[PDB]
């Protein structure tokens, strides 16, 4: 019962890529406006925060949680942002992201030469890296602090 | 439930406040309810609760109406009663529950009187049907209190009877 | 357990009700030389800082107070702008008062109204299927909870973010949403609750839990 | 609880229905009127069995209606009996054997063609248009007009809450 789906944007809020291995209910948007339309929800929780925080949000946004699953958010400095569902009730998956970021997108990305900055990626070693790194655990459930 | 009631006491007040204009013909309206209650509750409670026997003489008849009616009503009678020399006419029945607040209460704007106006005229039905005509005031001065005026034949009529 | 905020809003998603519970926003003061490593900027009615936040003064610490003379917006009290009384050196050494903006009621029924679409879309094109929506929002240093009536109305606050045992509080609250109605049916979501009876039943209930007892359901 | 007794209750129905007969003369127009003041209090009633027990939404009928039904002997105490499915099981029949409301009051002949404790079904009416539930409620059967104990019809024709606690609103 592994992970749902698991997105990517930019400091300029552009959808790298979207892998999915058990997200079941069928997308009535196509999946390029549905990023779109999360990015901006993203943003707005941002702002949404930065007004209504009793003091500094220092990593600010953490995640939100539905009854009957739930998802977590991971932000990078740099603007990047990233994006799994999972379900309720695991360990954290925070530092999950974390280290996804670290070893598999620096690795399997900017170390591509052949792929061009602020695009797409298209790899099929970071494709199927990213695969086996979600089946180094492919737990479900969150219960993120 | 408290709750029910509350609701229906709500929806009392709300087509009063339709089918009424100004605040003090409301308190008319409620008053009238009142009426309405004693009318019928206080030849109940001649039998069961009251001795099956008859009471006719003033203090005695108030202080004892007033403690079967709220047992039989909400189970808790008034926490005190004054009756004030300075006019004999002027008695206060001061009950610190007000029958309203199983919803608890009305916009503190509009309209200063409330339920407690209704109360009272639960009350005067059961003075006037006792042999005791009488005008009552609610106030919100130590919490839901009241104010009798009893008649003043009456009046002289007991003064006369305080002996035999 | 420290709550900072209560709220509750309608079929409609307005802010039906905002009772804050008194969490001040952090305040900075210091003897200010010439021209100051925070970054002032001015952007619409702000006159902020964007960088340098020192001394525990936060890029959204929003000028407050100048030398003491209170500051409005773009310019001060007296008449003075933020401009012109900064850039003015021989002023200088000087006090500036500093602040969050605590966000002016208005601004607050803005925000639930934003946030009402979030409540409404949280990914209803969701992966698990027939889904739920949103109910636990986790944050920096506030969290949200927010109870769904099941139908209809939403319940949401905003507590100390390390917390557990708040989902019945909210039971609770709803509980005092029940009491409140029974007072005018007619006194619907179309209309705010306003109503200082019940609202200071409420300020009860963050009475109690203000103390130790949040066990010992007692309201 | 309750906290309260039965009788008086009773009495504060009674001044409405007897102020409703005196303010507006038709007993159509009064009944009207006092199903639009149970509509409006469903909208609160149900709510408040909601916060005695969130039960569940629907998945089936006869599960609301012995949630109505758990309703009716909570702020009334006394058990209902839910009855005469649809063959469709889409609507039922409810059972008062004697209504506080109803009770302790008969009727004046004269007022025939009055529906009385009508309040009842608006009550019905509202408590499931606030929880976005469509449903038709009439008694088919009161336990003045002669028959044996109050009997309704709970007619729900279609629905208006989802799956989903979004809805459509």
């Amino acid at each position: 019962m592994t992970i749902f789906n698991l997105y990517i944007f930019d400091k300029f809020g552009t959808l790298l890529h979207y892998a999915e291995w058990n997200r079941t209910k069928k997308s009535g948007i196509t999946r390029e406006e549905e990023a779109k339309l999360t990015y901006g929800m993203l943003f707005s929780i941002k702002s949404f925060v930065s007004k209504i925080s009793p003091h500094d949000p220092k990593e600010g946004f953490l995640y939100y949680k539905t009854n009957r699953y739930a998802l977590h958010y991971l932000e990078t400095p740099s603007g990047l942002k990233f994006v799994l569902n999972t379900d309720t009730t695991a360990i954290n998956v925070k530092e999950l992201l974390q280290q996804l970021y670290a070893k598999v997108w620096v690795e399997f990305v900017v170390r591509d030469p052949l792929w061009t900055p602020g695009t797409v990626v298209t790899s099929e070693l970071f494709q199927s890296k990213l695969d086996e790194f979600v089946r180094q655990s492919p737990i479900f459930g969150i219960r993120n602090i | 439930s408290q709750s029910i009631v509350a609701l229906l006491f709500s929806e009392i007040v709300q087509y009063s406040q339709s089918r009424v204009f100004t605040v003090p013909e409301l308190q008319t309206r409620l008053h009238d309810l009142g009426q309405d209650v004693g009318t019928r509750i206080i030849d109940l409670y001649f039998v069961r609760e009251r001795s099956s026997k008859r009471e006719t003489k003033l203090t005695q008849m108030l202080l004892f109406v007033k403690t079967t009616v709220w047992k039989n009503l909400f189970g808790k009678e008034a926490e005190k009663l004054e009756h004030a020399n300075d006019d004999e006419r002027t008695y206060y029945i001061i009950e610190k529950e007000p029958l309203v607040n199983t919803f608890i209460s009305v916009p503190k704007d509009k309209g200063s009187l409330n339920c407690a106006n209704f109360t009272a005229g639960i009350v005067e039905a059961v003075l006037t049907n006792c042999g005791f005509p009488c005008k009552v005031t609610a106030h919100w001065h130590k919490g839901t209190t009241y104010m009798v005026k009893f008649e003043d034949f009456v009046i002289a009529r007991d003064k006369q009877m305080e002996e035999k | 357990m420290i709550i900072y905020g209560v709220y509750i809003v309608s079929k409609s998603g307005g802010l039906i009700f905002n009772l804050d519970n008194n969490v001040p926003r952090i305040e900075h003061e210091k003897t200010f030389t010439y021209p100051l490593d925070l970054v002032l900027d001015y952007d619409s009615k702000k006159v902020s800082v964007s960088f340098n936040r020192k001394d525990g003064i936060n890029v959204g610490h929003v000028l407050v107070a100048v030398n003491g003379m209170p500051v409005n917006g773009v310019t001060l009290d007296d008449g003075r702008d933020v401009r012109t009384t900064l850039d003015a050196p021989e002023n200088y050494p000087i006090n500036l008062k500093f602040s969050r903006p605590k966000m002016t009621t208005n601004e607050k029924i803005f925000l639930a109204s934003m946030f009402y679409p979030l409540f409404a879309i949280a990914s209803q094109l969701s992966p698990e299927p027939k889904s739920s929506g949103i109910e636990i929002l986790e944050a920096d240093t506030f969290t949200l909870h927010c109870f769904q009536t099941l139908t209809g109305i939403k319940f949401i606050i905003i507590s100390e973010t390390g917390l557990n045992g708040i989902d019945l509080l909210l039971r609770k609250v709803y509980e005092l949403y029940s009491d409140y109605v029974l007072k005018n049916p007619f006194y619907s979501l179309e209309m705010p609750i306003r109503c200082e009876l019940f609202d200071n039943k409420l300020q009860e209930l963050l009475a109690q839990v203000e103390k130790t007892g949040i066990s010992n359901i007692d309201k | 609880a309750k906290k309260v007794n039965s009788e008086f209750l009773t009495l504060t129905y009674g001044a409405l229905v007897t102020q409703m007969l005196r303010d507006f003369e038709n007993a159509e127009d009064v009944n009207k009127q006092l199903e639009r003041i149970g509509y409006n209090m469903g909208m609160r009633l149900i709510e408040d069995f909601l916060a005695r027990t969130s039960a569940p939404r629907c998945l089936e009928m006869r599960e609301t209606a012995d949630r109505i039904q758990q309703a009716f002997r909570i702020y009334l105490n006394i058990q209902p009996t839910i009855s005469n499915w649809s063959p469709a099981s889409d609507e039922f029949s409810l059972v008062f054997d004697s209504n506080p409301l109803t009770e302790f009051v008969e009727l004046p002949p004269d007022l025939t063609n009055l529906r009385y404790s009508a309040i009842l079904s608006g009550c019905i009416r509202g408590a499931l248009e606030m929880v976005q539930l469509e449903v038709q409620c009439w008694f088919v059967q009161d336990q003045l007009k002669g028959d044996n104990v109050t009997e309704l019809r709970v007619k729900f024709v279609r629905r208006l809450e989802e799956v989903i606690p979004a809805g459509e609103d």
